[PDB]
């Protein structure tokens, strides 16, 4: 099998960004100007959001024994790119502060955009494990990119040695599930079997620890609200969405198109480490001052959620559409959220009573606090709707029970931090601007979208792959 | 004519070396020759489990493997030099204000 | 004898019970590297122990 | 085809109250009168033109107006709306305490009241929403969506002798409760529209369609366990009932959230509208276990509303022990009894409403709420020590006042249906006298206590008297004649009987 130019018409995305990402390159080694790489940036990130539309007019092909692409990996690709460009529109105020060189962020962002397109996309273990490596190093270039201060410092060797270590361990897995089967295909994951053998089981195993360390599942998430603190805010933006949303998007691809997800004992063991992340991050934000570890512990428990809404994928249809609508909503209360800690720590230099010097930030901040609570009028309620009747739909009851204790508590915690943005307390650049403009449409949307979610339905369900 | 199993249990017993290497070393360059050591370990049970099947995917797995390993090392290296530079020394556990 | 709300202490016995979880959890983040990969490899064992015996 | 603007005309009023906020502070009060007294007008337009009092029973499903627009299509989920009797009945009493909770609050020039109007009416068309909408998607969204502007109003506009601490844990606690049961009420919702699909075959979330589903004994008992849970914390039932004291002293000292937020108790209404047609056979099981824990609501609020210090905190207490009588009314299957039921629910707003509006004008005169700190007090006002006489007499189920009607044919239909139950509850209606008439000796009689009570204390003015006397009015009105009111909800509450006591 060769390379027919209909696969380089579907492969628009990747070359886009690797074309982009040369182009930067060439243009910070011709002259250091942080305003023309970053203007090149957003513009190879547009170009491929806008080259998704000729790769819809294509169709799905299988373009590569590694890759495939279909409405899947155009939702997810499209969800990556979203929170890349965003990334980016937090991160020029915050780097125009910066005294060091302010441009390779931007290089780092584009490459990790590039291994997130490549994770939507995967249909390969090779795939999976270079686009899993391809987010986690300029994520270790990004959280320590104020090395100078202590905490980024800090966050950047705690990430680097664990994330070494998880790649480590989903390493050896895949290569014990290789050993199993013989063929590194999503497809031929025990076709040759009596579902239930060791080492195949051991290597999912441990495949399963290195993806819930990369999706921050209890007992593999003590690294969130340390490496979210120290990170920088457009860096804690981008680990927080687009890093979650692409690795999830490849694990809904391997446990869909593998045999091995017919298997009780992971669905058994996905189900313990569903609830135990729901259970712990919900319980572990309580008593949380700082917001970076909140909403590193929301982190976890939404992908608990997700992990819930993910179970039942073998027994119900509608569960990847649930997915789907809850990773749309879990991206754009982030992005606001922080967004809104993003601008309020630029320029970077080295939320009590916000509404009163600050009016719109707190206004995009307490709605985005209600929406990831699961409230309605906001999107974060469809999608824990969504995951609700994916639960009630396949029978998972104390998955569901703990969705709503854990739902409970972040309803506390959350409505804490909103009404604390309204108590009382003790930019002017257009880059600034357009980042308040960015928070405010998430917030927008957040709103439209919980009113009326009927549309994001259909562009989701139209996202349909090969079942 | 060699077994498999053979070859995978030594591939698991050096990863298990070097996750031990990686815990129980305080050091933070002892650390990184840990992770150096599993990620040759996970490389090794690949080209195992490739030589098994008779296929090249255990080799360039192997190859992607080192890749990796290579480019870790560098960025490792780079943040220990810095860690190094601002603090003196090389403690790990000294790495603890983020708490809570 | 009734006037302290004996049914609504009674109901916020879970709360206390939530407190005093979170406050025990958040005694597992420590800040310390290696006890990161102490438990990460401890919940990788955890993982297949209970993948093996089902 | 009113319906949907009976819900959005609040919203829109709320709306214009924020933005018209600009062209000065005393405009958005107006503007919520306006827009309330239209919404009470709308409401009595279609109570005129319903007919409702000649209308038979045609068995369930039987609305007298109904509206339809696809909302969600995936899973069949419309905005569906349909007003009968009770739900007519309900819209009105809610237009008529939203006129008197922006009434209640037009002495406050302060710097942000129009978001404090905004969400005041985003919390009447929320009820008025739950009133009137039927799909359990749409019902369950209103039910979660007026809590938002509750919560905002308790914790940045409540009571200002209290810290803001105090204020934002019991608006927590009040969220916490309330949402945790919505999402159990949709867990059941969910789980009875999988059960529907399984069954047949369409999506629908429809309330009509979910009628005709067959349910096994257990998972129906579940669903039912849902509902009444939910139904039970927003009742409140006890021991799902600490955040209801909690909510009402926090609340903003003018009283305004107390009459538009709380005292329209949608529970009892989505009891007799969803968990007895939906759920008969399981409800009819536990009706027991239901009417045992009304006559533990009954007792047990009379008990906190004697030894409260606090005259709020007590008014939320008879609340309790009321809508406990109300809960027993509800799992008898009788025509008498529910009827006595939405007359007891009617009478129990009207009085609830004059006694939080007095105690916030007796807070406004005297600058304490303790008990213990007032006394005599008959002497140094004017007009507010006898209406607050009158309201605590009607409290306790006094003839002439629509609380003796209710409660006595809520005792006599539970007579005809079991007798130990009534009896224990009249046995509460005494206890409800001594509460009341503990209350007013320890507020209006004897000496004074302290020295705020022991000078002569400014009357109330011309509006708040004029509101007053309104619901003394309506009070006496509806307790010598009540019988418009029961042949305006003589068709749905029959037909909730015949469905829930032919189906068993
Ligand atoms: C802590 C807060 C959250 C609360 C806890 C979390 C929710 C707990 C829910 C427990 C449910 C226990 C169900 C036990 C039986 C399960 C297996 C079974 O036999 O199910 C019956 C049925 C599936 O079999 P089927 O062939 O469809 O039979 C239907 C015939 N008409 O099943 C079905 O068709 C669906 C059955 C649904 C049962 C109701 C579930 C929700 C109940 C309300 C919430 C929980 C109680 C409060
Ligand atoms: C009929 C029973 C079976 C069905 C139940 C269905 C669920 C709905 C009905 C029950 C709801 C119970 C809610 C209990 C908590 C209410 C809120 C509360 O009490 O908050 C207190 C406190 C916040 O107040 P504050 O003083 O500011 O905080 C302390 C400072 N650190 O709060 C905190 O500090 C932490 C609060 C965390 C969130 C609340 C706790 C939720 C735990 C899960 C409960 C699920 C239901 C369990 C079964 C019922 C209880 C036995
Ligand atoms: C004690 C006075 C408190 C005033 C609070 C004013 C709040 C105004 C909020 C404006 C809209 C913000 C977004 C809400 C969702
Ligand atoms: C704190 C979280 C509590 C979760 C409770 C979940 C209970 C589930 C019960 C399931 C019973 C299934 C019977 C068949």
């Amino acid at each position: 099998m060769t390379i027919t130019p209909q696969n380089l018409i579907a492969l628009l995305p990747l070359l886009i960004v690797g074309l982009t990402v040369v182009v930067v390159m060439l243009s910070i080694a011709w002259r250091r100007n942080h305003f023309l790489n970053a203007t090149l940036s957003v513009i190879g990130l547009n170009a491929a959001l806008v080259s998704l539309w000729f790769v819809g007019q294509a169709g799905a092909m299988d373009v590569t024994p590694l890759m495939r692409v279909d409405g899947f990996a155009m939702l997810y690709t499209g969800l990556v790119l979203l929170a890349s460009l965003a990334t980016c529109t937090f991160a020029y105020p915050w780097l125009e502060g910066y005294n060091d060189n302010k441009d390779e962020f931007y290089l780092l962002v584009l490459i990790a955009a590039l291994g997130g397109i490549l994770l939507a996309n995967a249909n390969h273990l090779a795939s999976l494990f270079l686009g899993i490596e391809l987010i986690s190093l300029p994520l270790f270039g990004l959280v320590g990119y104020a090395f100078r201060q202590k905490r980024s410092l800090e966050a950047s060797i705690k990430y680097t040695i664990l994330s070494a270590a998880a790649s480590s361990f989903l390493l050896f897995g895949m290569a014990l599930v290789y050993a199993q089967s013989g063929d590194l295909s999503f497809v031929a994951l025990g076709k040759n079997l009596m579902l239930n053998e060791p080492l195949l089981l051991a290597g999912f195993g441990l495949m399963i620890v290195g993806l819930g360390f990369k999706l921050s599942l209890v007992p593999f998430h003590l690294w969130t609200p340390d490496v979210y603190q120290g990170a920088p805010a457009p860096v804690s933006t981008f680990l927080a969405t687009a890093s979650k949303i692409a690795i999830f998007g490849v694990v809904m691809r391997l446990f869909l198109y593998a045999p091995v997800g017919d298997s009780e004992a992971i669905r058994v063991v996905l189900a313990i480490i569903a609830f135990a992340s729901i259970i712990f991050g919900n319980l572990m934000a309580l008593s949380q001052t700082n917001i970076k570890r909140l909403l590193g512990y929301s982190s976890i428990s939404h992908l608990g959620y997700l992990l819930v809404a993910l179970i039942a994928l073998q027994t119900g249809e509608m569960s990847m559409e649930a997915v789907g609508v809850y990773l749309a909503g879990y991206l754009f209360s982030s992005l606001g959220a922080f967004g809104v800690v993003s601008l309020m720590s630029s320029p970077y230099r080295g939320y009590r009573g916000l509404f009163w010097h600050r009016p719109i930030l707190a206004a995009v901040m307490t709605v985005m606090m209600l929406s990831l609570a699961g409230i309605p009028m906001t999107l974060g309620f469809i999608g824990k709707f969504y995951v609700l009747a994916v639960g009630v739909q396949a029978h998972l009851w104390w998955l569901v029970g703990a969705v709503v204790v854990g739902s409970a508590i972040g309803l506390y915690y959350y409505l804490r931090v909103a009404v604390s943005l309204y108590l009382h307390a003790p930019p002017s650049n257009w880059q600034y601007s357009a980042g308040g403009i960015v928070v405010l449409i998430s917030a927008l949307l957040v709103l439209v979208l919980g009113v009326w979610p009927q549309p994001l339905i259909s562009i989701v369900r139209l996202a349909m792959p090969l079942m | 004519m060699i077994p498999l199993q053979h070859g995978l249990i030594l591939a698991a017993i050096l990863f298990v070396l070097g996750l031990t290497g990686l815990v129980i070393r305080r050091n933070l360059l002892f650390m990184l020759i840990g992770l150096e050591i599993m990620i040759n370990a996970s490389a090794l049970a690949f080209v195992v489990a490739g030589s098994y099947w008779g296929q090249t995917d255990g080799q360039v797995m192997y190859i992607l493997a080192i890749s990796l390993a290579a480019a870790e090392a560098s960025i490792g290296l780079a943040l220990l030099l810095q860690l190094h530079r601002r603090r003196q020394n090389l403690n790990i556990d000294s790495v603890s204000e983020m708490r809570g | 004898l009734l006037k302290r709300d004996p049914l609504n202490s009674m109901m916020n016995i879970p709360a206390v019970l939530s407190r005093f979880a979170g406050k025990g959890l958040l005694l597992s983040e420590n800040g310390y590297l290696r006890w990161y990969v102490a438990s990460m490899s401890i919940g990788a064992v955890v993982v297949l122990a209970l993948l093996m015996v089902l | 085809m009113l319906l949907p603007w009976l819900i959005l005309i609040p919203f829109i009023g709320g709306f214009l109250c924020w933005q018209t906020e600009r062209f000065g502070v005393k405009v958005p009060r107006w503007i919520a009168l306006i827009t309330m007294g239209l919404t009470l007008a709308l409401s009595l337009q279609l109570w005129l033109q319903g007919g409702y009092s000649l209308t038979q029973s045609a068995g369930i499903p039987q609305w007298q107006s109904e509206f339809d627009m696809p909302w969600i299509p995936r899973f069949g989920i419309s905005i569906h709306l349909a007003i009968d009797g009770l739900s007519l009945l309900m819209v009105v009493l809610t237009g008529l305490l939203g006129v008197l909770a922006v009434l209640c609050s037009w002495k406050e020039i302060e710097k942000y009241q129009g978001f404090f109007h905004l969400n005041l009416m985003w919390i009447l068309g929320g009820v008025i929403g739950v009133f009137l909408a039927i799909d359990m998607f749409l019902f369950f969204f209103f039910w979660e969506m007026m809590l938002v502007p509750m919560y905002f109003l308790i914790a940045l506009w409540g009571h200002k002798a209290s810290d803001g601490k105090t204020r934002i844990t019991a608006a927590t606690k009040f969220f916490i409760y309330t949402q945790a049961s919505g999402l159990v009420m949709l867990i059941a919702i969910l789980a009875l529209v999988f059960v529907h699909y399984n069954a047949t075959g369409v999506w629908t979330f429809n309330y009509e369609e979910l009628l005709n589903t067959p349910m096994s004994s257990g998972v129906e008992y579940l669903l039912m366990l849902g509902f009444f849970i939910a139904f039970a914390v927003k009742m409140p039932v006890v021991p799902l009932h600490g955040w209801l004291p909690d909510a009402h002293s926090q609340a903003p000292t003018a009283g305004s959230v107390d009459l538009a937020g709380i005292l329209l108790k949608t529970a009892a209404y989505g009891l007799l509208r969803f968990s007895l047609p939906l759920f008969p056979n399981a409800s009819a099981e536990f009706a027991p276990i239901a009417m045992w824990l009304g006559v533990i609501g009954i007792f047990y609020g009379a008990w906190m509303a004697f030894a409260q210090t606090d005259i709020k905190r007590l008014i939320a207490y008879t609340s309790v022990s009321h809508m406990g009588f109300v809960l027993i009314a509800i799992y008898t299957g009788s025509q008498l009894a529910y009827q006595g039921a939405v007359i007891q629910m009617i009478a129990h707003g009207l009085s609830a409403a004059g006694l939080f509006i007095l105690c916030g004008q007796l807070y406004e005169r005297i600058h304490t709420r303790d008990m213990r700190m007032m006394g005599g007090l008959w002497s140094k006002m004017k007009w507010l020590p006898a209406l607050s006489l009158f309201f605590a007499v009607a409290t306790l189920g006094m003839p002439g006042t629509g609380n003796f009607v209710g409660e006595f044919m809520i005792l006599f239909g539970s007579f005809q249906v079991v007798p130990v139950i009534t009896v224990i509850s009249t046995f509460g209606l005494v206890f409800a006298s001594v509460y009341s008439l503990a209350m007013l000796h320890r507020a209006y009689f004897g000496k004074a206590k302290s020295q705020i009570a022991s000078q002569e204390l400014p009357g109330m003015s011309l509006r708040e008297l004029f509101m007053i006397l309104l619901l003394v009015v309506l009070l006496v009105l509806l307790g010598f004649y009540p019988q418009p009111i029961l042949d305006t909800s003589h068709s749905a509450i029959g037909n909730i009987q015949q469905w829930f006591v032919n189906s068993v």
